[PDB]
This record gives structure tokens, C-alpha cells and sequence, in this order.
């Protein structure tokens, strides 16, 4: 394992659930567009492929390979604290 | 803004984005109890709880 390994898989964590956030907040309530992020529509034909795909282990592409694994772990890790998953389930932020 | 997309630039800054694989993943943030692949339907209903 490396660190700064661990720093991009955090972000590509972020921005999968980005992808979806953004879809599911357009399509009930939206004038401005949902997005801010770059990179989301990346990450949305990856989520599209994600579904139909089934191979994962013997997937060649990085990306489903990869989200596959972010979603597994956030899904089943019920930690204390871990750097994505704590923030994620207990917003900091609140209104 | 956003408070999962808590300062992106930090990590974002590297490339922009990596070609990670199931191997590196599971090797650093291995998934809590015993491995597996999360997939299909459930994808989408695990991303849907961030709401
Ligand atoms: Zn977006
Ligand atoms: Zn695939
Ligand atoms: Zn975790």
C-alpha cells in the first residue's frame, strides 16, 4: 500500500458518488445545473458500464475494475472513523 | 459547496485521473470483513443512500 495511492483512490470515491449525486439531483429538482465537477461525466459513463458489466475481477478497464472495489468497501465498512467513509455517512456539514 | 467534495484539488492535482485496478484498490483500503465485488443493482442503490 501507498499513501498517495490512498489519496486518489479517495478522490475517485468522491467523484463516483459525485457521478450519481448530480444525476439523481437533476432529474427531481433543477434549473441550474446539479454539477460542478469536471470530471462527473467521466465517472457517469463509468457507473453506466458499472451495471451492465458483470466480468469485474476479468474486467481489463481500470475505471470498472476500481469502482467496483470503492463501492465494496464504503458498502461494508462500518468503522469508527476511516477518511471517506466516516464523512460520507455522518455529514460534518449540516443545515 | 459540497461536503464529500471537501477540498478535491489535493488529490486532483495528481494527473488528474489515475489507472488504478481491483488488485491496488483491495491491497490499500481492503473492504471491512472479507473481500468482494459489489455490482449490478446494488451499485446504484449504495450510491443512493449519500442523499
Ligand atoms: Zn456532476
Ligand atoms: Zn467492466
Ligand atoms: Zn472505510
Amino acid at each position: 500500500a501507498d499513501p498517495e495511492k490512498r489519496k486518489l483512490i479517495q478522490q475517485q470515491l468522491v467523484l463516483l458518488l459525485h457521478a450519481h449525486k448530480c444525476q439523481r439531483r437533476e432529474q427531481a429538482n433543477g434549473e441550474v445545473r446539479a454539477c460542478s465537477l469536471p470530471h462527473c461525466r467521466t465517472m457517469k459513463n463509468v457507473l453506466n458500464h458499472m451495471t451492465h458489466c458483470q466480468a469485474g475481477k476479468a474486467c481489463q478497464v481500470a475505471h470498472c475494475a476500481s469502482s467496483r472495489q470503492i463501492i465494496s468497501h464504503w458498502k461494508n465498512c462500518t468503522r469508527h472513523d476511516c477518511p471517506v467513509c466516516l464523512p460520507l455517512k455522518n455529514a460534518s456539514d449540516k443545515r | 459547496s459540497d461536503l464529500a467534495c471537501r477540498l478535491l484539488g489535493q488529490s486532483m492535482d495528481e494527473s488528474g485521473l489515475p489507472q488504478l485496478t481491483s488488485y491496488d484498490c483491495e491491497v490499500n483500503a481492503p473492504i471491512q470483513g472479507s473481500r468482494n465485488l459489489l455490482q449490478g443493482e446494488e451499485l446504484l442503490r449504495a450510491l443512493d443512500q449519500v442523499n
